[PDB]
RNA sequence: AUGGUAGGAUAGUGGCCUACCAUGGUUUCAACGGGUAACGGGGAAUAAGGGUUCGAUUCCGGAGAGGGAGCCUGAGAAACGGCUACCACAUCCAAGGAAGGCAGCAGGCGCGCAAAUUACCCAAUCCUAAUUCAGGGAGGUAGUGACAAUAAAUAACGAU
RNA sequence: GCCAGCAGCCGCGGUAAUUCCAGCUCCAAUAGCGUAUAUUAAAGUUGUUGCAGUUAAAAAGCUCGUAGUUGAACUUUGGGCCCGGUUGGCCGGUCGGAUUUCCAACGGGGCCUUUCCUUCUGGCUAACCUUGAGUCCUUGUGGCUCUUGGCGAACCAGGACUUUUACUUUGAAAAAAUUAGAGUGUUCAAAGCAGGCGUAUUGCUCGAAUAUAUUAGCAUGGAAUAAUAGAAUAGACGUU
């Protein structure tokens, strides 16, 4: 007789005794207040439009040393002030201060990658125009 | 606004990714029937995949039942037309013991080949999408057109074509033009 | 050619138009399908209708090629066609010349230019002198 | 949305009439009928999508304007007209005369008929009263007006008119035993028996009937017609008599008819 | 607020609004509230099955015309390339007074990561007339264009 | 020479650096590569299909409870005769398909075995319990022309009365463009709705599909599953 009321009668008690219990689930936590659209830089987002502030340097969290390449910004939204992270070479160079840039997640959801600390976005285009070319050389920029 | 028409894509992928396992099965395929990309071993995979639950779905309904026999009697002759399973294993059940493998054969892609006039398999295909086969007097230009049983004899080269007629083809009007 | 061979099909006895309907075909070697004008004569030559009293649209022309099918109309008398057919037709054939209105976007423009005039306004041109002089 | 609605989205068209799916947007509708709207038909549809004699619709205009087609004898030009079960369509070029009934399967049907049998119908008896003077009458599924009719006759069987007038020849009573064709329902498109109306009563009357294979049904009081004692069915009946068959037959007769 | 009964109101129905009356209607099977970087859908990406996100945007609805209201015409507007005001904008001026609404095409400004020629036509496509004939930045078509997508050159054959 | 610098993460660099700067050399995509952002699959790390909860992060302190949710079984089974479909064999019956006997599978309508089919008034009959006559031919339960007593559910159409649900079948009613998909040589393809033959000297034509298109609602055959209702201060048929 496990903890639960099993009989015929038992609709209105269970209705209730799943979407009590579902709360915790952390999943069901982030879509009911959903967080999304308050909390966080792109709301219910998924990209978004920003312009540059200081070229900031991160050093490595520590199996590593790793001074990596990070940028402040505003957005063209909330304005919140993020940092974010640039891919490939130095690629830091192609992004030269209030410029354009249009920002993307790092596919992990919140959380914070790799060896990086606060930090929880990419650097995906320019002016608009790739970085995957603005360091693969089919563009240039204006 | 009309009547928004209606289509499902034909291929189901698969459920694991990459496997020295089933990848080293594909190759034994393409390969040895003529095929090209994956996106046909994974169509066909579909298609059997398809029939393969009309049978489950029948056998659980009774036996005897209206519906069960009808499709049974109407699915089974549709695989007759199509030389997939035989005349002899039509029971139903059975049409289950049918691999990817049989399908192929009744592929015109291949039923060429075998009604040589092809050297390899490839010889067996440039030969279908350059118009050049053919069914009653009716060019066939697409690998992918399923055997019909009744037909099979009436397999060409038809008039147009180059290989049984209108005219040479091409690069004689070129050695008749230099001596 | 080799020659063309009109084999046709559904022979309706439309009687409310004096049609006579059904649809054509036809077995072509190398003519690479088959023009109208000429198509008609041939329906004609059997049907007994002189050409002009005489439609025939949307062939198509298999898959080499080969072979072609439309769609058979014989008129009684070229009279009648004058009354049941659809101009856009005649002008294949040369039997209705062609009008030769504005593009539409005058002849929208040209009832919003008479609509606020309440008349003719043919005392808005002598308007026009008691305004001028003075 | 405000006042009554002038179009119709094609696809809201019913599926007996069976209409394409494409091309045309909009398909048709009849305006204020003698007929109920959807189990009836407009004649721009019987005389393209059915039968041929038209090709646009333009064209079927230009067969009516010529008053060349009489319903229940008499011209209409309009274009939706509403007809229905139980119609006279004639074909004045042509003598050629089609009975409105419907197929088995489940359709509308092409039924020919006897130029003499244009001549009647089958008035169904909707109501009656002592109205207007004091002058009892009775009205007819045909959404038609029946004037001095007999007593004998009561609430719920035909009654054979005369197109050219609007007599009242002979009606047929509903007793346990005599022929049904059924209107509307799964049934629609057979008959053909009154085994047992079953009463009740706020409301809900049941019918039991049976067929020439002797199958059998249970649907309802009002989708129900009379047409004669077992015999003289006063018609005629389309083909395949008006029967239905376990799939397992129909396949049959297209295998016994494979000739071509 | 929820119904009764009657009238006014409308093109009508109806607490639409008012006369008097009754105390009702919704609510853990999520009401009312707060959020939405929400115009809805058809559908788009993804594609084994079941799925997860995005659909301001080529068709179907609705909503605005810088905010707000009110109404003249007409069947047909609460119209914004129609008018009165009001307020937030901003133009002419002899300072008396006038006149004004690109989120139609264009174009410039501003904003900003972020997106193009003050170009040629009614010839097609279709609509407006009183009307075959005008007129139609609706439409088209050129210009700019790496948004994507299709095809596919940049070397073959000798002889040494 | 732990300084420049690289490195999405593990990490190189503190005097011979397979990582930095650069030469040659090779590898990958290739008129297109990279880069950042958002989303997807990867994600059985949101999960109904498919998770984890002895200690990894998680069984409430334990019990009662109004909702919610589930809920033992039991109410025609069996057998009897029919007659027919259309897969599969055995003849191909023949100038590669038409069908009969032989004959397996398999559905399905009858009807009967104590057998509701809401059921009355006609018209309706559609079928044979009929049989007024009989016999083409294998020395006959192999083959269907005809009116007379008598089949009602093959059905019209008025009524009296016909528990209700979910579930399932079909079928319709359903906008194209999209998506799948048949045709079809835009030179190929992406496309497109076109084309094909002649006497290309004056006329013939094939088409321009199907299918998906679910969630609500209708009409419909199912009657298993799962609910629910009739009659225990007495009702049910009724010839009186």
């Amino acid at each position: 007789g496990k903890g639960k009321p099993r009989g015929l009668n038992s609709a209105r008690k269970l209705r209730v005794h799943r979407r009590n219990n579902r709360w915790a689930e952390n999943n069901y936590k982030k879509r009911l207040l959903g967080t999304a659209f308050k909390s966080s830089p792109f709301g219910g987002s998924s990209h978004a439009k920003g312009i540059v502030l200081e070229k900031l340097g991160i050093e490595s969290k520590q199996p590593n040393s790793a001074i990596r390449k990070c940028v402040r910004v505003q957005l063209i939204k909330n304005g919140k002030k993020v940092t974010a992270f640039v891919p490939n070479a130095g690629c830091l160079n192609f992004v030269d201060e209030n410029d354009e840039v249009l920002l993307a997640g790092f596919g992990r959801k919140g959380k914070a990658k790799g060896d990086i600390p606060g930090v929880r976005f990419k650097v995906v285009k320019v002016s608009g125009v790739s970085l995957l070319a603005l360091w693969k050389e089919k563009k240039e920029k204006p | 606004p009309r009547a928004p028409r209606t289509y499902s894509k034909t291929y189901s992928t698969p459920k694991r990714p990459y496997e020295s396992s089933r990848l080293d099965a594909e190759l034994k395929l393409a390969g040895e029937f003529g095929l090209k990309n994956k996106k046909e071993i994974y169509r066909i995979s579909f298609q059997l995949s398809k029939i393969r639950r009309a049978a489950r779905d029948l056998l659980t309904r009774d036996e005897k039942d209206p519906k069960r026999l009808f499709e049974g009697n109407a699915l089974i002759r549709r695989l007759v037309r199509v030389g997939v399973l035989s005349e002899d294993k039509k029971k139903l059940d059975y049409v289950l013991a049918l691999k990817v493998e049989d399908f192929l054969e009744r592929r015109l892609q291949t039923q060429v080949y075998k009604l040589g006039l092809a050297a390899s398999v490839h010889h067996a295909r440039v030969l279908i999408t350059q118009r050049h086969i053919a069914v009653g007097k009716q060019i066939v230009n697409i690998p992918s057109f399923m055997v019909r049983l009744d037909s099979e004899k009436h397999i060409d080269f038809a008039p147009t074509s180059p290989f049984g007629g209108a005219r040479p083809g091409r690069v004689a009007r070129r050695n008749a033009a230099r001596k | 050619s080799d020659a063309v061979t009109i084999r046709t099909r559904k022979v309706i006895s439309n009687p409310l138009l004096a049609r006579k309907q059904f649809v054509v075909d036809v077995l072509h070697p190398n003519r690479a399908n088959v023009s109208k004008d000429e198509l008609r004569e041939k329906l004609a030559e059997v049907y007994k209708a002189e050409k002009d009293a005489v439609s025939v649209f949307g062939f198509r022309t298999q898959f080499g090629g080969g072979k072609s099918v439309g769609f058979g109309l014989v008129y009684n008398s070229v009279a009648e066609a004058k009354k049941f057919e659809p101009t856009y037709r005649l002008v294949r054939y040369g039997l209705a010349e062609k009008v030769e209105k504005a593009s539409r976007q005058q002849r929208k423009q040209k009832k919003n230019r008479d609509k606020k005039i309440f008349g003719t306004g043919k005392r808005l041109a002598k308007k026009v002198a008691r305004r001028n002089a003075d | 949305a405000r006042g009554p609605k002038k179009h119709l989205k094609r696809l809201a068209a019913p599926h007996h009439w069976l209409l394409d799916k494409l091309s045309g947007c909009y398909a048709p509708r009849p305006s204020a009928g003698p007929h109920k709207l959807r189990e009836s038909l407009p004649l721009i549809v019987f005389l393209r999508n059915r039968l041929k004699y038209a090709l646009n619709g333009r064209e079927v205009k230009a067969i009516l304007m010529q008053r060349h087609v009489k319903v229940d004898g008499k011209v209409r030009t309009d274009t939706t007209y509403p007809a229905g079960f139980m119609d006279v369509i004639t074909l004045d070029a042509t003598n050629e005369n089609f009975r409105l009934v419907y197929d088995v399967k489940g359709r509308f049907a092409v039924h020919r008929i006897t130029d003499e049998e244009a001549s009647y119908k089958l008035g169904k008896v909707k109501k009656v009263q002592l109205g207007k003077k004091g002058v009892p009458y009775v009205v007819t599924h045909d959404g038609r007006t029946i004037r001095y009719p007999d007593p004998n006759i009561k609430v719920n069987d035909t009654v054979k008119i005369d197109l050219a007038s609007g007599k009242i020849t002979d009606f047929i009573k509903f007793d346990a035993g005599k022929l049904v064709y059924v209107t509307g329902g799964r049934n629609l498109g057979r008959i053909g028996t009154i085994v047992h109306k079953e009463r009740h009563d706020g409301g809900f009357d049941l019918v039991h009937i049976k067929d020439s294979l002797d199958n059998t049904f249970v649907t309802r009081l009002n989708n129900v017609f009379v047409i004669g004692e077992q015999g003289k069915p006063y018609i005629s009946l389309p083909k395949g008599k008006g029967i239905k068959l376990s799939i397992a037959e129909e396949r049959d007769r297209r295998r016994a008819q494979q000739g071509l």
